[PDB]
């Protein structure tokens, strides 16, 4: 996928979105990853069906800077897209 | 009439058999579900056929349709080799499949 | 990998079977040994292709698949067997198989 | 008459009925049943919804209390028997 938007933000929690691409790239499924940027916990990770361009993330500490990641099924596609967000 | 849902299962066969391949590790969306559309269509009406056909006949013949389209667009889609041996192995399908269906 | 090709196609036989049992997929058990005994054989195929030539491979399957349906037909189902139909069976089982060996 | 077989109500609720039923011997058993129930008074409809072959039970809920309603459960087709249906009171 590409460009991963981060469309809204409350003090914890943020709405991201991506391109799909168009018919022969729509893939079944996307998976994002949300974690504080450089933490030492595991990271949190939702997946969501391929069909939607959009994913909330919810339950973040506030005024924290989190990075957001959003992987395609394999690697053979568009490489990962990832962005920075501070609450 | 069975014998018109069994080539018709026998087409959506092959259209899931390439859309298969199309389709990477069931990753791609629209070929995995024309993959799975295809597969639950064209086993349905193999169910539906056999009720009223022998299922000797009628998974055979399924199979030969299935092999026949995929060897058709094999030669005509990925320039695979149009062999006479392929040929008149499509010969010897097609008079078969013919064949069983007018001995019932 | 040879016999668990053998397997992948005996269990093609045996989910054909089921599916004549199921009557239009209805019949729980018929239904369900025809959807297990299918990813049985895929699965079993995908591993013996993992080694065997997909060619070969492929040709052995559906060929013990189409034969084995004809011979567990005219026994469970009392289907017919006559000579006009071994005829065009034996015309369609070897069609298959050649167009499998090929490519 | 061979599926389904003694279609009885479990347990009961102003708003909502269990209703179990008898599948029959395992070469009896189908891949689906499906549930019609209705007011036994024909306010006009009938709701009906799907249950996996595997399940002996099904609950109907949202009823309207003190209703006479008539719950039927039929096999996929009409070979294997005729659908059983009862009657009960909220
Ligand atoms: C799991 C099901 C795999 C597809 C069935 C194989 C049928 N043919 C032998 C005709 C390809
Ligand atoms: C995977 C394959 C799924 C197949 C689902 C089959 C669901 C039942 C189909 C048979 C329905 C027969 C209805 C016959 N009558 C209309 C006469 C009742």
């Amino acid at each position: 996928p590409t460009k991963l938007e981060v469309v809204a933000a409350t003090p914890t929690s943020l709405l991201i979105s991506w391109d799909a691409g168009h018919w022969w790239e729509w893939v079944t499924y996307y998976r994002i990853t949300y974690g504080e940027t450089g933490g030492n916990s595991p990271v949190q990770e939702f997946t969501v069906p391929g069909y939607s361009s959009t994913a909330t993330i919810s339950g973040l500490k506030p005024g924290v800077d989190y990075t957001i990641t959003v992987y395609a099924p394999t690697s053979d596609y568009g490489s990962p897209i990832s962005i920075n967000y501070r609450t | 009439m069975a014998w018109l849902i069994l080539i018709i299962a026998g087409i959506f066969e092959v259209v899931w058999a390439i859309a298969l391949k199309y389709s990477n590790g069931f990753t791609r969306l629209i070929p995995s579900m024309i993959t799975l559309i295809g597969m639950l269509i064209s086993f349905y009406l193999l169910s539906q056929a056999t009720k009223t056909l022998p299922i000797g006949t009628a998974y055979t013949i399924w199979t030969g349709i299935g092999a026949l389209g995929a060897v058709i667009c094999g030669i005509i889609f990925f320039k695979e080799p149009l062999t006479a041996l392929r040929i008149v192995f499509m010969i010897l399908l097609l008079t078969g499949i013919i064949g069983l269906k007018a001995t019932s």
